[PDB]
RNA sequence: CGAAGGUGUGCUGUGAGGCAUGCUGGAGGUAUCAGAAGUGCGAAUGCUGACAUAAGUAACGAUAAAGCGGGUGAAAAGCCCGCUCGCCGGAAGACCAAGGGUUCCUGUCCAACGUUAAUCGGGGCAGGGUGAGUCGACCCCUAAGGCGAGGCGUAGUCGAUGGGAAACAGGUUAAUAUUCCUGUACUUGGUGUUACUGGUAACAUCAAAUCGUACCCCAAACCGACACGGUGGUCAGGUAGAGAAUACCAAGGCGCUUGAGAGAACUCGCGAGACUCAGUGAAAUU
RNA sequence: GACUUGUGGCUGGUCAAACCGGGAGAUAGCU
RNA sequence: UAAGGUGAUAUGAACCGUUAUAACCGGCGAUUUCCGAAUGGGGAAACCCAGUGUGUUUCGACACACUAUCAUUAACUGAAUCCAUAGGUUAAUGAGGCGAACCGGGGGAACUGAAACAUCUAAGUACCCCGAGGAAACCGAGAUUCCCCCAGUAGCGGCGAGCGAACGGGGAGCAGCCCAGAGCCUGAAUCAGUGUGUGUGUUAGUGGAAGCGUCUGGAAAGGCGCGCGAUACAGGGUGACAGCCCCGUACACAAAAAUGCACAUGCUGUGAGCUCGAUGAGUAGGGCGGGACACGUGGUAUCCUGUCUGAAUAUGGGGGGACCAUCCUCCAAGGCUAAAUACUCCUGACUGACCGAUAGUGAACCAGUACCGUGAGGGAAAGGCGAAAAGAAC
């Protein structure tokens, strides 16, 4: 059980989550680098009390800039697009 | 509290586990990020809590 | 990439002995690129 | 009640010098009797760092064409936006496979980065990462070519751009889609019911991983400083014609990296170059 | 049809014994 | 040790401690990714899939454990081929790692002056491979090696340049063992390994005396007058040059864990004294066929001796600074031998007629850097922050 207590990371939310909010209803958050389609989708249901209809997995790589004259790379994180149903609480 | 635990069964004690990770570890981490979280010496005490009894169970 | 870690990388000098004697003037100057991929 | 060094002057000594004071500066310094060296600098095209003359001059380049209007700003010759005809245009176009791994969208800012300016941007910072069981094929099996315990290539283990269940299309973005919403079609397991004799057919329900994905892709954003060139592969529309020439040089992507007067000889066909001029802005030699 | 693409094998008098490091802070008495 | 802290560059925002659960230092446990010698199969050091066997409030999900080899010991099983042997399974022990200097073994160069020349020196060297170690290997007398001498010697060479020994002595910072052992007698003497307790040390800490004031200057570590201290003034920092305003030194104390050098007791221990014996057989020499020892098979000593053969124990051999002779010792397969001396990549203390950012080391800070090249090799510049950042409100 406490395998899907750690898959989640923080909340993400911008400007392109807000849209799809208020028109598809669908929210998205980042989770770690594991996590696949059966622990994602077994965590909204018991943490968030919703039920869900399709859960998405997508890694990017992480950006590569420029501080000061050494280089610097970040890590890769692991995006998700919750797709509710018609009634949702958060 | 360090000896508080130490007397416990693994039973009990793997529970306490299980909650410090299911509540104030997952919550206070979403908390954070969405910026509702004013006081943030929750997430270090609840991670060495976590620590602390983790190391217990594998110690018993 | 495709060929250019297989004949210039970093198991390229680990598969016989005398490419081990290459890789280790690479641990006593560690620079901050040990090989190219 | 102002050290040494540096920076002036004066005095002293036939040798290289040493001593005093003033200005600047505000923290540790030196002589006599000795000794030990990386030991006093005008050149070896000496080496490093900081700087002249040549010269505010030459130069404005692998070649479609500038000018006029409006808006923002203290400042608009050149950047952004709008209208008409003709230079580009089966390719100076777009979509895949490499390299690169946030150079592509938005907002702010103009020191550095860019052959001038550059309020723009391909610059910096911030916001914003690119929806996948039916987008591409992974795993496994097979051919050529390899590996292959013994022996000195057999039995096996492995290795695909073909054969390997599926979806052809449209709408919706400020930036990226064939996916989510909506309509339709097809296939492979497990479970429950019915029919036929575990298998087949009809109906319903549940499950099905990872990696890659944008911009660039025929020369601008990538590799020789001036495309002083090299550069894989896929699609030959409508009309006309025997064909891929020619004819409507169609549609779309867009239309040299920068100005104003004058307009020899020579060259190319009143124009296009050269020379003299705002601004910016060199080397060799000595 | 003497098209094009990918992999592997055979052939070392300019990739046909290039550069750097060690010998070597070597070594030409003249310049 | 409790009147403070959450490393530094480098501040702020956010918390904890106050009549004994803070942080920092030391010792004893649990815990201690993918990947790199990486062993399940490939491979690109961070791309992709785990194979088999249990338990499980989850017959659809996870975690943990075991298996590329070779060699040794024990148990079990088994072909050609009746016995033996190869292969396969389980358990235990041992280890296929990398980076200096020095030493040993197996191989192996050029350039300088050479009267001339494949004579020679330089040079059994630089560098590189495997493995091991903590350092390596005619006056006398039989462990061994290194340093200090004999000694730039007595010899050797177209006696050209070079290379190159020993005994004695001056210096002892050496300590000389076991087996071939039957019999009367064993848990002996001398010692080692593995536990506990006491005493003495090493590796983290605390207590620890000693200058009060005035003038000048914004500020006093120096000056004048009067004292303390001194087993302690070794050095550096504390607003200008500091014994006594701080941080370090005499003296006096502590042992929950680990380790090393003498001593009580216990278990397993290759084992002495006295008496009765012995002092090391496939060897030397000779014959046939090769190579390395400077020497082409010489006038040729010594060292190594595959295959086919073969003696002796004062009736055989070597040595006494080597003709022949004499007396004593020695006369073939055993097993061991510390420290000092070699070597300086890491820690703490201490030292200097070495240096102070073109010096010293590529590199005094984010130097094994930015940048360049297919990889490897090779390879720059840059602190003079101020005592305290008082680092400009309007």
């Amino acid at each position: 059980e406490e395998r899907l207590l750690k898959v989640l990371r923080a909340p993400h939310v911008s400007e392109k989550a807000s849209t799809a909010m208020e028109k598809s209803n669908t929210i998205v958050l980042k989770v770690a680098k594991d996590a696949t389609k059966a622990e994602i989708k077994a965590a909204v249901q018991k943490l968030f009390e919703v039920e869900v209809e399709v859960v998405n997995t997508l890694v990017v790589k992480g950006k590569v800039k420029r501080h000061g004259q050494r280089i610097g790379r970040r890590s890769d994180w692991k995006k998700a697009y919750v797709t509710l149903k018609e009634g949702q609480n958060l | 509290m360090k000896a508080k635990e130490l007397r416990e069964k693994s039973v009990e004690e793997l529970n306490t586990e299980l909650l410090n990770l299911l509540r104030e570890q997952f919550n206070l981490r979403m908390q954070a990020a969405s910026g509702q979280l004013q006081q943030s010496h929750l997430l270090k005490q609840v991670r060495r809590d976590v620590a602390r009894v983790k190391t217990l169970l594998n110690e018993k | 990439v495709l060929k250019r870690n297989r004949s210039h990388g970093f198991r390229a000098r680990m598969a016989t002995k005398n490419g081990r004697q290459v890789l280790a003037r690479r641990r006593a100057k560690g620079r901050a690129r040990l090989t190219v991929s």
